[PDB]
């Protein structure tokens, strides 16, 4: 199976900051990772796909990279609907579509 | 627009089993998977397995192969899931999740999560 | 059918010598089933035109089997593809 290992595990940030998190796989997975958010209470959300492609709606302050095995999420100008918690996900070849352990962003 | 429509909490004892739903509405039903995702309070998502409604064909998490059983009805646009020999392990929200069949690469729309809580 | 998710096949049985003078293999897919395997060859720095001449007449992945693919290879180096799953082959000459 493929491990997706987040990076960090929690940070804190001010609104209109910059900050970004990771997601290191334990083998290839071709570039095929999602990245979600997930608000308090609240069902995750479908931010990234394959690494670097926004969702629909997604505003362009978020932008995914990376390849082979680390992958980063970066978020521009920090806004208040930011906040919470983001999990990477991995579809490359066979199942299980194992998530990350979660990473949570929270105010300072 | 796409809506996944989750069945309601359910309370049990250790021992039963449950059945929740997830009826699916916007878009055609049989072209794209329905996933399950289970999420413990105050932790991570973990996938439990998949369904493609347009062949029933399922693929399970190996850690869940004992416990969930997932089908789907065509007619009525909905996916189940199936949890049995309920414990305490087992309370946690389970989503629904919806991907593309044939270009599977993420889950782009989730349902609102269906709570189930064993207790005495 | 329609087309297996290229993004769903693992090597079960990587690439591999027949004996009989052919290249065979066998994927194990995770998609839905049954479908039709796009499998294809390039020889290295020229993808655009398949150079594998498949002897297993419309590869398909059954319900409960299927996977199993035979071809023949120009002499170079190739490279194989069921889906974006691939794998490096040298095909040595006449």
């Amino acid at each position: 199976d493929i491990e997706l290992t987040q990076s960090p595990a929690s940070l804190s940030a001010s609104v209109g900051e910059t900050v970004t998190i990771t997601c290191r796989a334990s083998g290839n997975i071709h570039n095929y990772l999602a990245w979600y958010q997930q608000k308090q209470g609240k069902s995750p959300q479908l931010l990234v796909y394959k690494a670097q492609t926004l969702a629909d709606g997604v505003p362009s302050r978020f932008s995914g990279s990376g390849s082979g095995t680390q992958y980063s999420l970066k978020i521009n100008s920090l806004q208040p609907e930011d906040f919470g918690s983001y999990y990477c996900q991995h579809f490359w070849s066979t199942p299980p579509w194992t998530f990350g352990g979660g990473t949570k962003l929270e105010i300072k | 627009q796409v809506q996944l429509q989750q069945s309601g909490p359910e309370l049990v004892k250790p021992g039963a089993s449950v059945k929740m739903s997830c009826k699916a509405s916007g878009y055609t039903f049989t072209d794209y998977v329905i996933g399950w995702v289970k999420q413990r309070t105050g932790q991570g998502l973990e996938w439990i397995g998949e369904i493609y409604p347009g062949s029933g064909t399922t693929y399970y998490n190996e850690k869940f192969k004992d416990k969930a059983t997932l089908t789907a009805d065509k007619s009525s646009n909905t996916a189940y899931m199936q949890l049995s020999s309920l414990t305490s392990e087992d309370s946690a929200v389970y989503f629904c999740a919806r991907g593309e069949d044939g270009y599977y690469i993420a889950l782009d729309y989730w349902g609102q999560g269906t709570t189930v809580t064993v207790s005495s | 059918y329609t087309m297996c998710d290229k993004t769903k096949f693992t090597w079960k049985r990587a690439p591999t010598d027949s004996g009989h003078d052919t290249v065979v293999m066998e994927v194990t897919f995770s998609g839905t089933k049954p479908c039709r395997i796009p499998v294809r060859a390039v020889a290295h720095g020229s993808p655009d035109v398949n150079v594998a001449m498949l002897i297993t007449p419309n590869p398909t992945i059954e319900n409960n089997g299927g996977g199993f693919i035979e071809m023949q290879l120009p002499p170079g180096d190739n490279i194989i593809y069921v889906g974006e799953l691939s794998h490096q082959w040298f095909q040595k000459g006449s």
